[PDB]
């Protein structure tokens, strides 16, 4: 999952 | 049955009589049909008694739990709002003759002048509700009699005192025009229900004062 | 060991908080500020969770993205069963932080995101920007200046110790927050306002051409 | 009741009465019932008052919601899909009796021509919509005659004010025409609600220009 | 161990509501007054469960908050099926611990937290107020003097046992109140009061100005 | 460790997606272009997903096969709610993310895929095109100009992006997208495009003599 | 309303009116009630307008997923099955009033004969399907006397330009037979609709072409 | 280790798999020719799936029979869902491919079966008919010429491969795959064919004095 | 609409009409009321053309479904135990107006005699079953005038040929005593279909030896 | 490892079923003979499946009572369904292998029993009578000439094998089939009997005086 | 249990 | 089980 | 940290 | 597994 | 445990  | 409100310069007030009846036949004769809802709120339905008193308790209830769930009362719009949504819910109920219908008055401590911080606010068939503006609201079978003389007497409001005497003038007239409503009973020492709504809050009318009040319009028209 | 359990996602949560992009909130002259650093041309973690509520974020995309959608269908549920004046992003927090204490407890997997709350007064309405930072684990902080997100937080914090000053108007609050996040260019940076001056919706964006300008 | 919607050179206008009745007795005298729905739409919903604010309520609260939640507002099919979706949904209460008719008008921050942004999109028992080519549409009781009047009334229409008497005036015509429509009362100083969409937005009308506007068509039919 | 996992489970509970600040309900000549300490300004540690029944818990905020929701929907629902009178404390304090039990019982992660309820007689009527301790475990106890909660009780509980005098004055029990709890500032602390005087709704929060002039 | 666990299922994802087929995605001045080299006559690992929103992807092929069903059925859902433009691929690749991502967390055997999504203007619109890369974890990425999908990304990649120019032609675009994916024969390759220029639809496959005559 | 389609030598070609109408008020004057299905198949839908028009959105949309998912078109029979299942499950509507039928034609891309790929298939209350072997189909109000010129003049038939002037007759016939179907208008310049399907597809006649031929019938019947 | 289990529950799919008979699938000129070593009399491992489909499949025979009944279940609801002509091979040879890798995840007994589809053009149409084959992990192969099953498949498929003859008559392509899967009696070998020439139904099985005559 | 099926030495053979109307209006001229259930199985429904195709199609389907399930064709007694099932399935439907009364004609392969291996199965409203013993069996409206004709025609019956004459006869006389069936159309060259059912299966019947058939029974009527 | 439980569960079932009386179906002239060696008089391990398809089991008790039970029920299900004559046993056996291995697979305990079917023509027609034997896995197999079941399978097995005569005699079935056995009184022995020369039920049970006549 |  |  |  |  |  993408933190940004 | 009949129940009224007037909004005078500095609050509102809040009557209604103590008639029921079942036909022609009296079962009530001191039925309080105005209840104190909150601190700066008060309402009387007018319909079937029996949920009349329902729809208060649950309503009461209904405020007092959200303002412990929330440590804040709801704004007057989200009490109209709350209101609507159990008198719609009522709406299938009453098309079988369990017809209840509330008026809302209140003291808007959020306003931005105390001298009109009083609100008024009728309702219909349907739940759809109204804020009145003419400053003077009347709900019952003899209404329509009540709101006529409202209409020519709420040019003498000045004064807390002045819509009392109003106020139960106007009962007085409607139940001298309407059966289904009662007037005092002088025999019986009973008197219309009346509450006082202002920047103090919302507090009961002594009984002292609405029969000092119904005699002198009494003899008045005697 | 069920210490060694809650010490292993504890730290799991806040490694995946540290290994995350930086976003600082602050209660300025006309409300609140919001300022990020995301390149993310369609990607937003800051949203208006109500007319005077926004909404920031800090952590996995998905997962405060989720959150917020969940909170924003609260509110308007709220709102439309009572009124929108009675909603208060105090709510929302208290709402937030039990769904985040629960999602820690039960969920063998939790969200590492922390957030802030910003909520502000209405229009004619006179009162001080209220900040609520919560954690993942569902602690909430009331920060009455500043709030401040992501990454190594001990540097831009203390800058903004440093250098906030209440009552800044847009172009010195944007200021302020640059030179305490750069502990960047315009592009690749994201940035809205929470005005008490917008009557009704108190959120609004600033970007692009007019937001070089106000750099 | 009646409401009713025009374009103009650059934008579009949405105007209704403040009556409200129940059968022959006048139950409202000022009744809101032209709401901004958003930037650039604002609607009005014809029949029964309560569930018009009702459906006002709900339909601006899916707009803002789907716009919050999508970071975009919706398209114009977009709206008018989900307004029809609203009425479907109270096709059986419409025939129940809980029946309203609605009226959309937006402008089109999308279209490629500014001048022809405006968007009046008429509304079915059936939930079905038409976008209008006329220029002009109403809804109400009395929509007949303001139908009818905006048709030899729209060989004027060349701006906002334009428009603005222009519907006034229609509105002033079905009143005349229709009991259950008010008129613009003088006495009280109640006048029909008025909204102004442009480029710029929708805006509510000042009370002050509507009143000069209704005096001036007034004093021309005397 | 099951009784090692249980043993292990109390020593997290009691680490917890230890680490944790303290509150105190004591019954006066007007009721129970209730002390607490919150820095916090929107987080009440504090309520009211009923009209002549009130709210005081420590431990982390979301449990104990989840929990006095629970327990005012119950009263309000017990008030309306028979009536408003009908409510005891003592109601509350059961239903609570069963709850609680339950949790403790069941639950992976157990809302460590320690509450006490207080009711006081009707308006009009003459009863020695009660209070009731309630531990995370499920065990209840009755205290007829004082109640004071979580962090480092025992210097803080001698202290009012030698300082507690029964039938204290308002500005009495608040300046003994005070004197025991620093075992800090008149801000940064929650004071309420359940009222006997009062019609129907004893509780009553007492903030700020008020609080400042007591203080 | 869960961290041991979350690692091998990142290990066992890109290890199924290294010995998966290589499909790229341009982005030319017509629209976006797909290029997979897929031997299956039958199988398409691309799809249109809507009118102007493109589907490809690589792994285990009833993975993103389930995928793109899901997310078709759901732009349908979309598109039927509210409108045909309401349909963004943005919202599609936000809905695959977080699905993806529910896959990690909770579902036993994690999909090894790595998704894309590509979006050009309506037609008589401008606008570049939108490229986003979703990754096994649901990590999203916006890319500007060009994404590679399977196998060693690195060679490949790096061959593009020497040799990018943007606005190619169809022509140039697809010679240099096959020159850098050799690093192949007229068959076995399958490629598609996002045509801007068409009405309503914008997805067009490209097969058989058309695809020899344009290499 | 009223809507015809036939079958000419090459293709088919699909056509209905503009006028919808509220018993015999009128409501619409330029409704689009043929809708290109997709690259080879249209269908116009008789009955209630908005059920209508929701009916070929909803059928277009499961005709799109379809082919989506599947990666190929349904088959001519398919798609009849499916349009047949949507209409079957809408007896309950139909029956309370909700009522649309639809006539969908086609053209066969896998016959065996490109000069007779076209297929026109008309429904029944039930849902009962028939694939028309006249050549030519009506459905609406006035599809009898659409259907009975259409008779006569099918032996005119001989290319796309022939079946178009014979449908807008038919069309034209109908009109002056039915009061609910709205004839061309010279002086709004509104003129029924037309699409023509072939080897290449589904196109939509430009209005200028449709109104040439109604020009020319008009002098004709003059 | 998960990467042991999946190992051992591939191998223990691949043990299953190999401990069965062989079976031939081939496409001759005719159609295509289905030949299976079957001891048994009453049970069958080659049976229609649909009008033009044919089914085939080697494994646990309770495991594809239930298969078997799945597919030509859903066949024909999808059949009378839309047209017998919007059946396809591929779509229910997606389906397979689907509930394989399905319950091979999800189901810690692994369907240890190798399942194949073949299917024909419809009556007077001309086209090479197309063969698929499935495995255990949802693994499809489009096999061009001759498809093989359980078993040792290496020495039959090279016999195969070594006189594969295309567009082979019946009676010669019977004798090439007898001798491909003898690398015996009439008894123990069930034949049946997809018939290219039949009108609706394609497939015909093959037994008695004709299968005897014809070999 | 009337459907007919005969016995003859060596198999069975069932027919029925094209025509379809809407009352009295005729909707349909080739109506294809006769369905090859399979090999030695063929049936034909009357009453609603729209709940007919349906049930035909089902019940193949179903057919289908076990053959391919079980890998053996069903006894003829669990067909007809099968298609009972269906029709007691649609009793509800046919109280409201979805009637549909199929005929069921197969040839009994397991039968010891290879003559009398045809069997007739006529059903009712109920649903219930009869196997027919006098050798012809009919359904439809006119089917009692068809009842008739067979009863006096079926002395004649001697091979398949004979049975189609004889049939078709019938199904000649009872369009002429019924206006719901339509006859031979020499003009449009339309006939009733009607299918054989013996030892090798059932076959369609070719469109000439029925046009023959028909021209000789109207010149012998002539 | 799963494969360590499966085969403990397989000789588990195994050696379940060694521990059980011996059980016999042999086809004879006048259709199939039923012989078992059961003390109990009110237990019965044979019984009639249909008209002319037979019960036999073996294990444990409860266990096949069951399977008796649910397969009685499907198969008067199926007759009232479709026909009495749609009936085959053949369906009987597919139905009891899939259940038998679906709870061999998912059930914690398997069932150690071992079932035979045996179905006989209708009256009037011939056909040699077939046997079905399924064991617990769900292994069906099909023994033309006899089937034997419980305990020490070899040696009656073989005794069988080199006595088995064709169309034996009821009584020289009887004779010949306790011989068999006996590698007993009449009592302790069941001994039933399906008969094609019955009308519509073949199914009879050749008890006591009738049996000891038959000895 | 019982095997008999 | 069975694999035949 | 929640313990206020 | 299925990779194409 | 609450035991008294």
């Amino acid at each position: 999952g993408q933190y940004l | 049955t009949t129940i009224v409100a007037l909004k005078y310069p500095g609050g509102v007030v809040m009557a209604g009589d103590r008639r029921s009846t079942q036909g022609n036949m009296i079962s009530g004769r001191d039925v309080r049909k105005v209840y104190i809802t909150d601190d700066y709120t008060a309402t009387g339905i007018a319909g079937t008694a029996a949920v009349a008193v329902e729809f208060a308790r649950l309503y009461a209830v209904e405020l007092e739990h959200y303002e412990k769930l929330e440590g804040v009362p709801l704004t007057f719009a989200g009490k109209i709002n709350r209101l609507a949504i159990m008198v719609r819910g009522n709406l299938a109920a009453a098309m079988q003759g369990l017809l209840a219908l509330p008026l809302l008055a209140g003291y808007d401590i959020h306003a931005s002048d105390p001298q009109s911080a009083g609100r008024i606010v009728s309702f219909d068939a349907a739940g759809g509700w109204n804020i009145e503006e003419e400053g003077y609201q009347a709900v019952g079978s003899g209404s329509l009699f009540a709101k006529s003389s409202m209409k020519k007497l709420y040019s003498q409001v000045t004064d807390g005192d002045s819509g009392l005497r109003v106020a139960v003038e106007a009962l007085y007239d409607a139940a001298d025009d309407d059966s289904a409503t009662g007037g005092p009973d002088l025999v019986r020492g009973i008197f219309p229900t009346a509450v006082i709504i202002d920047a103090d809050g919302a507090v009961d009318v002594p009984e002292s004062r609405i029969a000092e009040l119904a005699r002198a319009i009494i003899e008045s028209r005697s | 060991s069920p210490e060694q359990a809650m010490r292993e996602r504890s730290e799991l949560a806040r490694k995946g908080i540290a290994r995350a992009k930086s976003v600082v909130a602050l209660a300025y002259a006309g409300g609140v500020l919001f300022v990020a650093e995301n390149p993310s041309r369609s990607l937003q973690k800051i949203s208006e969770l109500y007319d005077r509520v926004g909404f920031a974020a800090a952590g996995k995309f998905n997962e405060f993205d989720n959150l917020r959608r969940g909170g924003i269908q609260f509110a308007d549920t709220r709102g439309y069963a009572y009124d929108r004046r009675d909603v208060t992003g105090r709510q929302l927090a208290n709402v937030y932080a039990q769904t985040l204490g629960t999602i820690f407890t039960e969920q063998a997997k939790p969200y590492e995101v922390e957030l802030c709350v910003a909520e502000v007064a209405h229009y004619g309405e006179t009162k001080r920007p209220e900040l609520y930072r919560i954690t993942y684990d569902g602690s909430i902080a009331d920060e009455p200046h500043f709030v401040v997100m992501g990454g190594t937080t001990e540097p831009i914090a203390n800058a903004l110790k440093e250098s906030y000053a209440e009552n800044a108007s847009l172009t010195d609050a944007l200021r302020i927050a640059v030179a305490a996040l750069r502990a960047l260019g315009v592009a690749s940076l994201e940035v809205a306002v929470l005005d008490a001056n917008r009557p009704r919706r108190a959120f609004r964006r600033i970007t692009g051409s007019a937001l070089q300008a106000l750099l």
